[PDB]
């Protein structure tokens, strides 16, 4: 049994040169998912807000396949991160180097598939006047590829309705609403589209 | 609400 | 004598591949245990409470035992905890990256267990609120595998009792009480169950 | 056609060995331009002050040039930062180590250019006094090479302004200019000149 | 607005 | 001789496999001492006290002992601490991973002799309540090994009384008195003692 | 023709093994030298100070020798500072990790000659009360190789006075003297001599 | 207690 | 005023 | 004295 899980990933990481990222011809599609856990700072004086969450990104690579009938029924397996290329999204608004607050170790499945999700906290840019209030504040951060266009990174939701069943209970801060949602972008100079994910969360103090 | 655990979410990737 | 240990960890570690972590078929049960040293942060404004803590780790591997009478009655034998495959426990609900106060060493027996005790400084999410008074204030933090359900990883405790004989006497803190509880969770949609470790401590300022 | 890129790269990276610095037979112009996102902190305490942008850099070596219909029609590829020579481009006035914000991928086109955007947070000497006046306050940070002349490594500029198209819209501070200025100095001494491209910001507290 | 997205901005050096 | 030293070193480093730690068999010595320098900061409202001080090791391994006249006559050579085995001392009460405030070099001596003197600040518990009286207040501090036990690494100081010559003239803080003190915990379960070198500082706020 | 710098570095440093380090029968001088950029943090509260300034390094060794005419007459060149030896001269009362703020990169010249000059942020021991005042305030902080005595790293500076060029205009503080000068000390158990040089720096809150 | 020590835990498990 | 800058410090070890 | 120097201490360890 162990046999296989050794011989099938040399076979997948030895065997094989690493995947060099997506083009026009072999491209990828990526999906993003949220789960917020809390809002863990609202600093009004540098217009800096924290966040703590689940960033759930999963894609799928031809060169990550295998049969399940030549490695002992083997369907899926567990591996660092790091063995693998993994999708350069970012949040556009970041004000601090995004803090991991989880193992980074990533599930491979026969057909290529590929789960991550590393939890994380985040500082972003947003003024948070009116926080204090009933009506709240709205801040938003965009998430997407650093260098690839639309042509070579597909972005998109599952759904539009961030996960919010783990916010923390006892959170100084109600979430009203918060959303991800799928946004294309073209220039006038430009054919290729430009793609993000749209986090937009409106919340406000407790009381 | 399997959807929300990190290790639930990837066991079952066409449910989440 | 000492030639003899060079061998066996040879034979161990440059001998067979990585331990590639457990799978379904061939599972594995992991030992968890708390010795509470201190509450050295609460901060109210942001629900972030800071502890300070050894988390002892105890699981067995076949691919790790040996015959003793084979080399040089040894029985047991200390090596980095880098050289040799861990479990991914952690805080589900940190807010911080958790920082590590000790060296990294496990301690491997014949009989193929090891054990693993890192004393780490956790930031967790906790509303404080009573912690100044006679009722005292909770907090809680399950630890859990990752990215292994409890097909694959085992969650067992010896004691429902944190130990708190390390717990610093003249801390600004005092623990009403500290368990560590395992918890077995089950999903409408999916058979395999989700173990954590439910760390709750009951605590109040020192009068 | 994927085979294409990852042969392109052994040729590049693997078989050819990485560039060595520039010298002064062999000079090379490196393109600066920054896009300014935010002012994040402004200490007049410790005068103090923090930026958070993305810095284009740009370059071109022969020694990267390969014929396009000799790799399958591609033109350009994706690659890590890591793998490749980088200039050593730095603000001479910094006060804390940079904080890089995004991802370091560098994209190599077949006529040997690279462009390198990476996202930074930086803390340099400013005294933002009259910070909260009509009038404003400027401040001043020059970048360039640590250890190249400017008869081994030439900075220059595409344009004299900063682009502040990206700058965040609820920002603490308003802009008043914004500027990338190349510089040339000579010593006395030495024949060769030193280069910088000096950014300087006037800005204050918003209205 | 091209030349101030990063992706944007590599895909055409031509222009920015 | 510089071509002495560098095979000296190729000898001792390449050669052989690296010293795997001491055993119950073939156990080891290390000399602890203490040279404090600053008592930095004092936080009443979490209790934590911040050392900045010097931490001397000193240990004997055979297998870095050589023979001065295969060498070239050298004697003793300088080498950075992770080229050589290293103990595993901590202090037992820190609060917040150590800070190295010096170079990490070592100097081995041909009698297989080994020192070691990093410069750190460490954090640990400590209630300060009447630091600024007259008596003072004492904070302690235990270190000693990890992972090993008595009967594994024996530890031990050449004298008890804390070196007070470097201690910063002006600092806040006055040193009533500072001891360095092995203190031995026994077991009823199990044969090996458990070691530990107590370092206890009396001070106060300088009137 | 680069091949004249590709081949140059081959020859230094792989055809041999890496620079052992200065000894009593290869002993090396090093020239130090501070170029104070600002006082950029003084904290009364804990007797701290931050200073932000280059430290030029300079030394020279035989085995970095070439002939230029046998190179395409090239004179010197630029390489990362972890590829050469470097001495570990450090602040001696420091009291954080030091901050490097520019790239680590040391210029070889064919004589031998290596120069390196980091720029650095350095918290170290100072008791600033006084600098609110006319008169001012004194800081003084030793730099010293760490492990090296006299008679092995020979001290030494090319100037008494620091160089203040580019000591910030706006500062908050302005210098009224800043020394760097060159002190032996022996010790009554030791013949050999330890050497130091003493950055002094007399300073006030600027009116 | 043995079951409170970094190195008594895993020396002597069977107890801890 | 060379040696004050950290580039032309280095290129010219024999003024600074 | 000698034995609060980091040079000194270890070139001498006879008698620190």
């Amino acid at each position: 049994s162990q046999a296989n899980l050794m011989r099938l990933k040399s076979d997948l990481f030895n065997r094989s040169p690493m995947y060099p990222g997506p083009t026009k011809d072999d491209p990828l599609t990526v999906t993003l998912g949220f789960t917020l856990q809390d809002i863990v700072k609202v600093d009004s004086s540098t217009n800096e807000v924290d966040l703590v969450y689940y960033e759930q990104q999963r894609w799928k690579l031809n060169s990550l396949m295998w049969d399940p009938n030549e490695y002992g029924n083997i369907t899926d397996f567990r591996t660092s991160a790091a063995d693998i290329w993994t999708p350069d999204i970012t949040a556009y608004s970041s004000t601090r180097p995004v803090q991991v607050l989880s193992p980074q170790i990533a599930v491979v499945t026969h057909d290529g598939s590929v789960m991550f999700i590393p939890a994380q906290r985040l500082s972003f840019m947003c003024d948070p006047t009116g926080v204090d209030s009933e009506e709240g504040v709205t801040c938003a951060v965009k998430f997407g590829s650093w260098v690839y266009s639309g042509f070579e990174i597909d972005l998109k939701t599952d759904t539009d309705q961030v996960d919010l069943s783990s916010y923390y209970a006892s959170s100084k801060y109600e979430i009203l609403s918060a959303t991800q949602t799928r946004q294309v972008q073209h220039y006038s100079c430009c054919p290729e589209p430009y793609i993000d994910v749209n986090l937009v969360v409106k919340f406000r103090e407790r009381r | 609400g399997c959807c929300s655990h990190p290790a639930c979410n990837v066991d079952h990737p066409e449910i989440c």
